[PDB]
RNA sequence: CGAAAGGGAAUCCGGUUAAGAUUCCGGAACCUGGAUAUGGAUUCUUCACGGUAACGUAACUGAAUGUGGAGACGUCGGCGC
RNA sequence: CUGACUGUCUAAUUAAAACAUAGCAUUGCGAUGGUCAGAAAGUGAUGUUGACGCAAUGUGAUUUCUGCCCAGUGCUCUGAA
RNA sequence: UUACUUAUUCAAUGAAGCGGAGCUGGAAUUCAUUUUCCACGUUCUAGCAUUCAAGGUCCCAUUCGGGGCUGAUCCGGGUUG
């Protein structure tokens, strides 16, 4: 299934593809509020992994803390 | 008529309160408007790697509408159809024999991303349509080249919303047929032939080219001006 | 005093002329004159700078 | 040691400006189509006095380019200006005292008040009683006109920045001796709790580094290095020299 | 196509704005009327200072609820006793009780009405 | 939210108690919000006359919008009342 | 002898000659800044401000002057390296 | 040493008139052509400037009410620095 291609993609974090995705999305996130509800996991292969089943009553939230 | 006069307005600087023109350009739109507007825009400058620039290549209205009217002939079982088929098959076959094979071997469109993948993986599929708008894009980026290596004819179609209702859903991402009744295999070729000359033989050459740029309007005519004028 | 004028009759809050309250007699005379001379001399500005039109 | 006075001023509290009696802040007109392109008349409705600011303020009423209404802007009265004057503002304006023109649009040698650093900040330079910048020259290499500010520092700004012809009214304010102490008391009553000033060599060593005694002297140098720490900056700071000079003229 | 916006300003588009259609009705059975008449007017204030008021003044002096108001006082004197109430006057006693003075219209005799209520 | 000393819709004399009163009694007012009718005014030149004028009067239709005024303002001093 | 003066302070042992003052002199700064505040900050004072300004030291009305020294401490620099 | 504008940074505005090009029209070169320049509502006055605008032109049979296109050139949706 498609997940093993998400897992393996997600591990080439300096591949030119991801860098570009890393860029565009790290920009998108800054603009929305610091805690904002997530329409749907950016990483479906991973939210799956850590427990998330894509069903009612599961909730994914994105968040931004401050480094250092 | 000469009892009405023709008193004309000036609307130049320093006189005549300006007339309600149109401000759609100058609207201070909601934040969530600009974000989606500016993410595409951002994704328009900066060079785009090819494996994402592979998309944008959608399809012509014609082969699209061709490949749809074809796929439309293989809808899944609807609710009340699987309903009665099971009141039919289950009730009688378990009151007799024919291991549930109380029904014709079906010919549906097949969908579900992991699923359509294991198809392509196993060389069981015949024509795969990948939507050009999935998010994240990684959900699909491997397909165009996963397809190519298995040699499974693919094509990057327009509408994750179309393929959806094409498989009786809100959205679908992928839709790909492996079977098809024998009365159709002829349109198969003429569709795969013309496609496999846009999404297949083109692949190798296409992945060698990135996208992005497009200074947008102002700064581009300004370089269209520095060039035209200063040369 | 201000709210007391709301318990009183319009003849107590005006004279009978352009700008009842608001402006004072001579301030409306100057209002008038200035108005008349400006709009007149406007045309004068127009006709004259239409003589310089058909001059060139 | 204690917290010396000049640090206690940063938080606010007692030292914040007294502003009750102040007419609205002085600012030019916002840089609109009109001024960016043509000009726009206005009448000085009155010239008024803004507390603790010797320098009269001018009130100029401009019809609204876009809606039926009047917008009163608050200018600093540039001397010569007079109730009833007409103030024209904008690239195309003419060269008269009181009008506000971009720095591009004025010849060299024009002296000019309330000029903007960055075009459209509504006024930055020479807003003090009787001050004025001077245009020293232009340079079409980005609309940047070179001007001389009242310090004498000739700093380049963008010729799209606006000014207002003439010099700031309120001429020789600081030529009259304040004489007695009350005069000065009232001066700052309308400004900020800055006065009187105690010398720190009166203090004890805890409220100032000049502090301790047995003899009112300063101790070591009274020139402190640009990059000392607050609590040691008191005295002549980055003093690149000291002593009497009579300097004559400035930087040209 | 497009759309003509004469206002640079975007505003929250007016939306439906429904209306509460429950499914289990908050309270079970609404409260009975707190401050009924007998609750309003609490007790007659029979003191020689106040008797002389009923005698030579046509005033009925009742202690009343603190929640009560002038309107409510005039009401329940008027219903419980079948009398017209010129005007009501309330002062809050030092022990927290709300003494109300009620003058009855020239129709009714407050002294009659008084040993009518049963007290002299 | 922040003034029982700032801004602020309108009450007065007489009388009364052992102790309350610009509250109570007696008389005479005024403000506000709400109601509505009659008298008047206006009108065939429909939305009033007069006075050269400053202005007058028992009135004398006025939505948006604009604007102007009152609220609203230091201190001393001599002079007038 | 002292401090120019009016003025301020050790509530409860010091009212002075001390502190302040006006006046004089000096220093930093043109906002991408000077000084100062904050754990941080889409933070804050000066600032409704812009050198006739704000900030920081000295001396202490007027008059009259304000010499010599840049080696040391320190501050400063369109300076060789 | 430096061009880019999307990250980041700062200024304003009730995100109005930015950017490219066109009507109109007055001069030019070229030994004729488009090869470009240029301009295109306000300055004796302490008035007035608002009702999707009067005009113009199409519609509904139009009884009074509406509406549209010009009036206000078009094309980019980079609010503007
Ligand atoms: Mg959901
Ligand atoms: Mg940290
Ligand atoms: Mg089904
Ligand atoms: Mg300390
Ligand atoms: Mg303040
Ligand atoms: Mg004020
Ligand atoms: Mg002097
Ligand atoms: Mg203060
Ligand atoms: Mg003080
Ligand atoms: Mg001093
Ligand atoms: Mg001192
Ligand atoms: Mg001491
Ligand atoms: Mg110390
Ligand atoms: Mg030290
Ligand atoms: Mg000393
Ligand atoms: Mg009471
Ligand atoms: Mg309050
Ligand atoms: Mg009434
Ligand atoms: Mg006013
Ligand atoms: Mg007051
Ligand atoms: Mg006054
Ligand atoms: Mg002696
Ligand atoms: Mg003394
Ligand atoms: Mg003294
Ligand atoms: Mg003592
Ligand atoms: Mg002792
Ligand atoms: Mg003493
Ligand atoms: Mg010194
Ligand atoms: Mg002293
Ligand atoms: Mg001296
Ligand atoms: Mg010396
Ligand atoms: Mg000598
Ligand atoms: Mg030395
Ligand atoms: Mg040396
Ligand atoms: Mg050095
Ligand atoms: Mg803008």
């Amino acid at each position: 299934g498609a997940y093993k291609y998400l897992e393996e993609l997600q591990r080439k974090k300096q591949s030119d593809v991801l860098r570009f995705l890393q860029r565009v999305r790290v920009w998108e996130y800054r603009q929305k509020n610091v805690i904002h509800r997530a329409a749907r996991p950016t990483r479906p292969d991973k939210a799956r992994r850590l427990g998330y089943k894509a069903k009612q009553g599961f909730v994914i939230y994105r968040v931004r803390v401050r480094r250092g | 008529n000469p009892l009405t006069h023709s008193t004309p307005k000036n609307f130049g600087i320093g006189q005549a309160v300006q007339p309600k023109r149109n401000l759609s350009r100058y609207v201070k739109w909601p934040e969530y408007v600009r974000v989606q507007r500016q993410k595409k825009i951002l994704s328009i400058r900066l060079k785009v790697p090819p494996t994402i620039a592979q998309f944008q290549y959608t399809l012509d209205r014609n082969t699209a509408a061709e490949t749809f009217k074809l796929f439309n002939k293989y809808r899944p079982e609807t609710a009340a159809e699987k309903k009665e088929r099971l009141t039919k098959e289950a009730a009688a076959v378990a009151e007799g024999k024919s291991k549930q094979d109380a029904s014709p071997k079906p010919y549906a469109v097949k969908y579900g991303l992991n699923h359509v993948v294991a198809l392509i993986e196993n060389k069981k599929a015949k024509l795969v349509l990948i939507a050009n708008d999935v998010d994240p894009i990684e959900l699909v980026v491997f397909l165009p080249a996963l397809c190519k290596k298995m040699g499974v004819p693919y094509a990057i179609v327009k509408g994750k919303a179309r393929l959806g209702t094409l498989v009786n859903q809100k959205t679908s991402a992928v839709a790909a047929l492996t079977e098809v009744r024998a009365e159709d295999e002829a349109a198969l070729a003429k569709l795969v032939s013309t496609i496999d000359a846009n999404f297949a033989d083109k692949y190798d050459e296409v992945k060698k080219h990135w996208g992005g740029g497009i200074l947008g309007n102002k700064a581009q005519a300004k370089m269209d001006k520095x060039x035209x004028x200063x040369x | 005093r201000p709210r007391q004028y709301a318990t009183v009759s319009k003849t107590h809050k005006t004279v009978s002329r352009a700008y009842g309250g608001s402006r004072c007699a001579n301030c409306v005379k100057e209002r008038i004159i200035r108005a008349f001379l400006i709009e007149e001399q406007k045309i004068v500005k127009k006709v004259v700078k239409e003589q310089t039109e058909a001059a060139k | 040691g204690r917290v010396i006075r000049n640090q206690r001023k940063g938080a606010g509290s007692i030292f914040t400006s007294h502003t009750r009696l102040r007419q609205g802040a002085a600012k030019l007109r916002t840089l609109d189509y009109a001024e960016r392109h043509g000009y726009i008349r206005g009448i000085v409705k009155q010239i008024v006095h803004d507390s603790g600011r010797g320098a009269p303020l001018a009130k100029v009423v401009f019809r609204d380019p876009y809606k039926y209404r009047l917008r009163e802007e608050i200018f600093i009265a540039n001397e010569g200006v007079h109730t009833g004057q007409f103030i024209y503002a904008g690239k195309k304006a003419s060269l008269n005292v009181g009008n506000v023109l971009p720095l591009g649009s004025v010849p060299e040698g024009t002296i000019v008040s309330n000029v903007e650093e960055k075009p459209g900040d509504r006024g930055a330079l020479a807003r003090a009683s009787g001050n004025y910048v001077i245009i020293i020259g232009h340079n079409p290499d980005e609309n940047k006109t070179r001007v001389r500010l009242p310090s004498g520092a000739k700093k380049v700004i963008s010729s799209d920045a606006r000014g207002v012809i003439g010099v700031i009214a309120g001429g020789g304010r600081v030529d009259k001796p304040l004489l007695k102490a009350g005069r000065a008391f009232h001066k700052y009553r309308l400004k900020r709790n800055s006065w009187p000033k105690t010398r720190g060599v009166a203090m004890n060593p805890v409220d100032h580094p000049h502090g301790g005694g047995n003899h009112q002297h300063i101790g070591k140098a009274s020139t402190i290095s640009r990059g000392a720490v607050s609590g040691q900056k008191a005295g002549l700071i980055a003093a690149r020299r000291t002593g009497l000079l009579r300097g004559s003229q400035k930087t040209q | 196509a497009l759309k003509v916006r004469t206002s640079a300003t975007f505003r929250l588009p007016k939306t439906l704005k429904l209306a509460r259609a429950p499914k289990y009705a908050s309270k079970a059975v609404p409260h009975y009327n707190r401050l009924d008449s007998y609750k309003v007017i609490e007790q007659p204030i029979t003191s020689e200072t106040a008797m002389k008021k009923v005698e030579d003044g046509n005033i009925l002096v009742f202690q009343v609820s603190m929640k009560a108001n002038k309107y409510q006082i005039k009401k329940a004197v008027k219903e419980l006793y079948e009398v017209d109430v010129l005007k009501v006057n309330t002062l809050v006693r030092p022990n927290g009780t709300k003494k109300a003075y009620v003058r009855l219209t020239a129709d009714y005799d407050a002294l009659d009405i008084a040993n009518r209520i049963g007290y002299i």
